[PDB]
């Protein structure tokens, strides 16, 4: 329909809409969590702030047990909070991408669908996916849990899985269903689809008849890297943890593969664990850290540096090692600003991660692998715990809250700053600096 | 009371400045974002849009506006097509700025209610100023 | 004088000269170390390959003790190797930098400085004078303690090692007996600071100091400012984190703590000597030193990791990006986007190789992540500081360290020249957007 | 069947869109990256290349394609150069768009198999269309 | 003393090299980044900017500098605009290079304080030098 | 036996190819790197250098060479200046290619031993081939 927009007046304001929107749901969500209606014992200001940040950023990290410490009304709020986190982040990303495309198209016309329809498709896709997951989970839990409690658990866990949240109502988050394929595959399909990105889902929905060859480059990158990432993670986790008695040694051959696939998928932002990461071999925690950093798709409910960013950096590296002039992906040149965006995102993420690990090591006393794993899980919004979150101190909790906030919104925000820098009237002469 | 100005060049920006200073609602529309930002401070509402696009003109309720000024000068086809689309949209009065006599003839035959030729009209005006 | 070159006859060949030069000296050095003339007991193939790679890359990692396992002839060979590895990289990197400027200069004239021999003479002259100044200061203390003939040898070995940013020591505990000795510590500290500063910085200051700091080249200004802050921040951070640790710095005097903190702050940037024990360092101090090792020394110096200027460009590119400025500016100069991409690519590629190397080390040998990560960075950054992993390194682990030491030594320089001259192409594919963030 | 279309103006993009709509794989080549991007949406493979360059054409492997259509309109020199290079690259059937009767005769001498004059041939076609 | 030199051609770079050799701090401004680079080697501060833009000149803070030298030679329009903007900025002394007598008269009317015609003034100098 | 060719254009590269076929040492030098690479496979030694640089000509010991050919056509000033520098370099025999009659006049007076005008010289021979 109508392609138009109102200019801001006076740099892009996408960074400002991204932060204000998060803090405008975090502070209200925090002030609500302190009320005793939602907690059996009540949450302190630090604990309530941590829980609000973990829910709104859908990190899933818990200073208190979700199933026990919250009341019936508190869990309903938690579904609302993580639903807002995941779905609203996906919707806001799609909306900002739509406005970016509109401004770009009008600029192109100057030199030489509907938003409401888009938002409707985002919500309806989420509701359909969550309803499918809810039906599949109810088919397994309702017989053993009742017609009321089993339905509630199915809805809660379907919402958590789609939103890539990882909140669980059990004391051990899905460790009792390591050998259950139905629930494991139900949850796995929920955050793979929830974390795929609505751009990919829409491109496949509208242009699957044309074939894979005519899908957008981002869609092809996701549809190839996501199966590759899942398969690599599954094979690596199975190889590195098949002989470990404490996590996967006791399971059957099918159980071991199911657990390995579940961790390979849950690492990419969901945060559920069918095994204990506290008892994982270090070669496997490094693999899972790498998987957590990559994260889910760009315009999805998940987090991480995003699969597309890792793909452009991996392909740029191959281009540089082969001394090729252009970064080519699926017979398309990746423009140098995109490569610079991906590399800058990785470098800035590494800098903030190093600062956060150093601060945690100052405030809390723990080994480096545990602190690094927790920092990566909080920054990437996976929320997998390695036994360090349970002993977080007050400054540690504040650092974790800040890291979860910056992790959730940092990549998209930094991407949009690189897109629209402030124009300048003064340029200094270019001079060369030696590198390497 | 309520006016629309399409095209925010030197002529259209002057129209917007005078109209808003007089105390009226002015929707300033230009495909170029810089000119829309320049006119944003003055007009009530400034929108970046392509008025050659029919669906955009449908979305912008130009039929509700008392008068619509089309101030596109460089591309004659853009002005002619914008005039046609505005007339199809139901705009009762369409004022079009034309730089050439052939463009003025075409716009008159299309149905523009007022054709403005700034150089000729100011020629007459400043001649009358010189006489008295 | 004459500005000309013979074209190879269109991708750059600087990457191939860099690798062939290292391997052209690695293999001859490896075979010599196996002969019993240089070792009291003789080195196996892997041990000699490790020792030669450590000496040629001037990493300084030792599977065997340098002072005891090697003979008098073996130590003389070791000085030759680390002089070839350190001064040789500075000589070669400056030589390749000169030819890059020659090709760039003639390219500008087609569209619209001293000779190589004088440059090489100044580089070797600057090295020998720098070592000679460090030689007499080290001789001033060890000759009374250890005699004339032995005293000059230890002064020469350590002055050469310090300048070349090698870290090889003839003592069982490398400079842990001289933590409270300012003359030994400061003489060594000055040697690898200037040895690691870079000849372009030394040359620019030498020829244009009268003009002032304002008219120095932008690279010189970065190295002249970032190095003191890297030294100062490292000195303060190490002192703050280890002032209360009895095992490393709690038993020293107030001056001794600052002297130790400054020494490790300086030695981390590629030298590899240690006044204290990193095996008994607080984890927050290992993380600080890992960052310091990764940054490394200057661009055209005897040692380095990713290099200070690479970190500085990425540091201020990040600051530019977070403020949404269109250009990266340093000292009223714009850093062009290809330079920014080079700096970011080096860090990302280095992390890719580092992560692969740490993962392999945990499989071949069993150790904690902090021990493996610290050793992998030191081998890659060429610092050679050990946290106990090298002592118990397994046979496959030695192969990984040799590869990491080779790639870490030449990787940042080689990757920079790959980015400088990519192969020209006749087929370009349409540009398409990929969503990131 | 595989077709190669060189030049992506009004004629070249119309041939590609018609050829690809029928299930044939088309290779679209142009020096203007904007038109290569525009064609890349629906064309099996699109490449930014200079087809007057004889080494570039060897990389495109135009000898493999059954028919090569050269639709360079404004640059006549590029049109004859591309036809010559395509013929020297061993292309069985070369179709060339010519804007003049003099260019068509030169292309006949070069070795073009089918030569299309868009203005003259479409004129004949519309003249037949009005009659019947 | 602070000097600002706008335009870094033969005259502008000669004035800057002399001013900086004499121990004065000069600002070199030019739209051609290529020429700004040679100046940056020996000039206290060099900036790539367009000096016909009012906001850009306000950013340069030319009113701080004692004298502003405008050495735009080929583009007489740019020279006139730069002199006008510098005077409107509030710079006390403006020296402008003019390659024509008519341009010199226009610059006198604008408000330039010292106008240098390099060809004619150099001719007078050379004649005096040959005489003595 | 031993020759030098400065400037590797169409004319200069033709000299290098024929000189090599007769088994003679040829030093091909050109400012542009691409043109030197083309002659790299046709000469004993191909060097990228600026022969307008006096010190560069000193390093390339052109006085040892029996004949030096300057084949710079587009920039008249470079060919005149390179011819002079070769004369102070001690080159006994200097052959210069000139594209214009005015350039050929200057080259004669500055001391070029042989001035080659390819259009005029080829004009005379082609007439002779036509006659017989
Ligand atoms: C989930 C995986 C996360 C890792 C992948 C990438 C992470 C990248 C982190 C980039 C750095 C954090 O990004 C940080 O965002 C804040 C806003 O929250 C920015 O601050 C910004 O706030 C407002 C509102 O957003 C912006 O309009 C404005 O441009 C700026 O003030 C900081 O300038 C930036 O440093
Ligand atoms: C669009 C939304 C659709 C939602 C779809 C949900 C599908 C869920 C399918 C569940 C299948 C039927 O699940 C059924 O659950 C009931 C209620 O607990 C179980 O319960 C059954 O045994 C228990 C004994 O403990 C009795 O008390 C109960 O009255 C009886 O129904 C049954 O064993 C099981 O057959
Ligand atoms: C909306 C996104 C999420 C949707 C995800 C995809 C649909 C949900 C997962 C479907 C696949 C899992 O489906 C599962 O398959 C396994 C086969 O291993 C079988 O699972 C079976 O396990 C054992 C036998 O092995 C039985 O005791 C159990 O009762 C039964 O469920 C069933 O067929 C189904 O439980
Ligand atoms: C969430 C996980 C999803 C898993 C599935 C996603 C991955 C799907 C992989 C399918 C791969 C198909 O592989 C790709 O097929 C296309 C057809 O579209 C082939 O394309 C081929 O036919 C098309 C016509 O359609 C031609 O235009 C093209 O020139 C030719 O190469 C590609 O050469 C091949 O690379
Ligand atoms: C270019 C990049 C190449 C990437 C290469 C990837 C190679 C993948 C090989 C995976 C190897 C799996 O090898 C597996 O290692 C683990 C962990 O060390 C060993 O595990 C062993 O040590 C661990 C301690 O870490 C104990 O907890 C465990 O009980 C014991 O079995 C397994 O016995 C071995 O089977
Ligand atoms: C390309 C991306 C990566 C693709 C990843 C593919 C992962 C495939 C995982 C296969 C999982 C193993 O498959 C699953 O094995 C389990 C465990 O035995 C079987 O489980 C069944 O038998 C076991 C006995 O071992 C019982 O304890 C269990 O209650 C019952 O459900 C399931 O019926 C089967 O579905
Ligand atoms: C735990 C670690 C896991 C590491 C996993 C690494 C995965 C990295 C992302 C891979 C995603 C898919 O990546 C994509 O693969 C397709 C496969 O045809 C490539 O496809 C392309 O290959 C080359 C690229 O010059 C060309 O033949 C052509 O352009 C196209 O076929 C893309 O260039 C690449 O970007
Ligand atoms: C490890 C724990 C977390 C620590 C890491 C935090 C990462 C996120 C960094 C947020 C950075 C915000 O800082 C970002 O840059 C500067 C500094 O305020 C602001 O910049 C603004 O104010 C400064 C003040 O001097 C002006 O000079 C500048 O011109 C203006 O743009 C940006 O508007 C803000 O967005
Ligand atoms: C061109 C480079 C020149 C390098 C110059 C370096 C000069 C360094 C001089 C250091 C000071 C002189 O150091 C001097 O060492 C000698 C030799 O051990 C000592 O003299 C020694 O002689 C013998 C050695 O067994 C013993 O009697 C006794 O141990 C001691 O007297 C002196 O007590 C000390 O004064
Ligand atoms: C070539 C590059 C390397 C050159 C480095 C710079 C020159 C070498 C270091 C010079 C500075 C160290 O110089 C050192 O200063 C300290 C002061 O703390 C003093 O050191 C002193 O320490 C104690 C007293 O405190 C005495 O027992 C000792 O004998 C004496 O050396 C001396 O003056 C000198 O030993
Ligand atoms: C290895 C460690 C070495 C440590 C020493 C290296 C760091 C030295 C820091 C010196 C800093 C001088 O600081 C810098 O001085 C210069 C003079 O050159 C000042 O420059 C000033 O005077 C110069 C004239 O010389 C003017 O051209 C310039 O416009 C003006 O700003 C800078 O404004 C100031 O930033
Ligand atoms: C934006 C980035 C900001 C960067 C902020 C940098 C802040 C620097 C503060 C340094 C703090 C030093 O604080 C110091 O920490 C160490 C290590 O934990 C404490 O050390 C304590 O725990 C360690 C274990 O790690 C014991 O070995 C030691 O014996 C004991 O004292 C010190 O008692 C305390 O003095
Ligand atoms: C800007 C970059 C960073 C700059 C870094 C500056 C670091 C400064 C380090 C100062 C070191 C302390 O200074 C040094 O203290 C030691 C230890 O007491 C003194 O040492 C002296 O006294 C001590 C007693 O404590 C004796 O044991 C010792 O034998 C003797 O040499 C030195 O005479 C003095 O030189
Ligand atoms: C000391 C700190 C180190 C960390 C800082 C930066 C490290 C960056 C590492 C870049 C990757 C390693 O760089 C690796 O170099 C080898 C050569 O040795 C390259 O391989 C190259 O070898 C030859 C000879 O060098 C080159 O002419 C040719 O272009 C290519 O074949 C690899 O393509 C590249 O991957
Ligand atoms: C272990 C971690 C240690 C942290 C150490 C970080 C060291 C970083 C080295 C930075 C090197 C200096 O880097 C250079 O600094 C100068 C100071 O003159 C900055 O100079 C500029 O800063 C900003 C840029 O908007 C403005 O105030 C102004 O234009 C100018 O002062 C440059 O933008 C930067 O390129
Ligand atoms: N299709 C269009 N829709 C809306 N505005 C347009 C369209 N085409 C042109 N314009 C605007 O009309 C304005 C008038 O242009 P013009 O008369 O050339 O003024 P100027 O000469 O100052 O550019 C232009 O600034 C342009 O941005
Ligand atoms: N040497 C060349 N190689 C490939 N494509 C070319 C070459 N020269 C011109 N073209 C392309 O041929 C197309 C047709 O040219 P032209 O007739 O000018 O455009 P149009 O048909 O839209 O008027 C142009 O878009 C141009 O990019
Ligand atoms: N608007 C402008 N602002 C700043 N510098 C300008 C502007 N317009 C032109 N210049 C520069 O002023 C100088 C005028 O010198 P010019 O006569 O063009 O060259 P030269 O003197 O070298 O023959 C040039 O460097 C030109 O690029
Ligand atoms: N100063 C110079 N030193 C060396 N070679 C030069 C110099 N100036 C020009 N040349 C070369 O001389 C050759 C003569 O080419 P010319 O006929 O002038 O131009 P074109 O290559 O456009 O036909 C070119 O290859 C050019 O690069
Ligand atoms: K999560
Ligand atoms: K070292
Ligand atoms: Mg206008
Ligand atoms: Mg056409
Ligand atoms: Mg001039
Ligand atoms: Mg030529």
């Amino acid at each position: 329909r109508g392609v138009f927009y109102v200019p801001d007046g006076k740099k892009g304001g996408e960074p400002r809409i991204i932060l204000l929107s998060f803090l405008g749901v975090l502070l209200p969500s925090a002030v609500l969590l302190t009320l005793p209606v939602f907690s059996v014992s009540g949450l302190s200001i630090t604990d309530a702030l941590f829980t609000a940040t973990s829910a709104i950023s859908v990190t899933g990290l818990g200073v208190v047990d979700t199933g026990q410490h919250f009341t019936l009304a508190g869990k309903i709020l938690l579904m609302c909070l993580m639903q807002i986190g995941g779905l609203g982040q996906m919707t806001l990303s799609a909306v900002l991408l739509y406005m970016f495309g509109v401004r770009l198209s009008l600029r192109q016309q100057a030199l030489a669908v509907n938003l409401r329809r888009l938002v409707k498709k985002i919500v309806t896709f989420a509701l359909v996916a969550e309803a499918i997951g809810f039906v599949f989970l109810s088919y397994r839990w309702v017989p053993e849990m009742g017609w009321q409690t089993g339905m509630f658990y199915a809805l809660f866990h379907s919402i958590s899985a789609f939103n890539n949240a990882g909140f669980a109502l059990f004391s051990d988050s899905m460790m009792s269903f390591v050998n259950d394929p139905l629930v494991s595959f139900t949850l796995a399909g929920l955050f793979i689809f929830g974390g795929l990105g609505f751009t990919v889902i829409g491109d496949v929905w509208r242009h699957w008849r044309k074939g894979f060859h005519f899908l957008h480059i981002h869609t092809k990158i996701m549809l190839i890297a996501t199966p590759l990432l899942l398969l690599v993670g599954t094979v690596l986790f199975w190889l590195l943890e098949r002989h470990n008695p404490n996590t996967m040694g006791s399971l059957t051959t099918g159980g071991q593969w199911l657990a390995a696939f579940f961790q390979s998928a849950s690492a990419r932002t969901a945060g559920f664990n069918s095994v204990d990461l506290t008892q994982f071999t270090q070669p496997a925690l490094l693999i899972m850290i790498v998987l957590m950093l990559i994260g889910a798709g760009s315009t999805s409910t998940g987090g991480g540096i995003k699969v597309s960013t890792f793909a452009v950096a991996f392909m740029a590296t191959w281009t540089f090692l082969r001394q090729k002039k252009h970064v080519v992906m699926f017979k398309r040149t990746v423009n140098w600003p995109t490569v610079t965006k991906s590399l800058a995102i990785i470098v800035v993420s590494g800098a903030i991660l190093t600062t956060a690990m150093f601060l945690l090591m100052l405030t809390e006393k723990a080994s480096f692998d545990k602190v690094m794993f927790e920092t990566i899980s909080a920054f990437a919004t996976v929320g997998l715990t390695a036994g360090l979150t349970a002993e977080l101190s007050e400054p540690g909790k504040y650092i974790m809250i800040v890291v979860m906030i910056i992790g959730r919104i940092g990549p998209l925000t930094l991407a949009y700053m690189l897109a629209r820098p402030e124009p300048t009237l003064i340029k200094y002469p270019e001079d060369t600096v030696l590198t390497g | 009371k309520q006016f629309a100005v399409i095209g925010l060049g030197r002529f259209g920006l002057a129209v917007c400045k005078e109209l808003q200073d007089s105390g009226s609602q002015v929707l300033a529309v230009d495909i170029n974002e810089d000119r829309v930002k320049e006119a944003a401070g003055f007009v009530s509402q400034a929108i970046v849009a392509n008025c050659t696009h029919e669906e955009t003109v449908a979305e912008l309720k130009l039929d509700d506006y008392d008068m619509v000024m089309i101030a596109i000068g460089a591309d004659v086809n853009a002005s002619i097509l914008a005039t046609l689309i505005a007339k199809e949209a139901g705009v009762k009065s369409v004022w079009v700025k034309a730089n050439d006599r052939f463009q003025a003839r075409v716009l008159q035959k299309i149905g523009a209610d007022h054709i403005i030729m700034p150089e000729r009209d100011m020629g007459i005006r400043v001649a009358r100023k010189m006489l008295d």
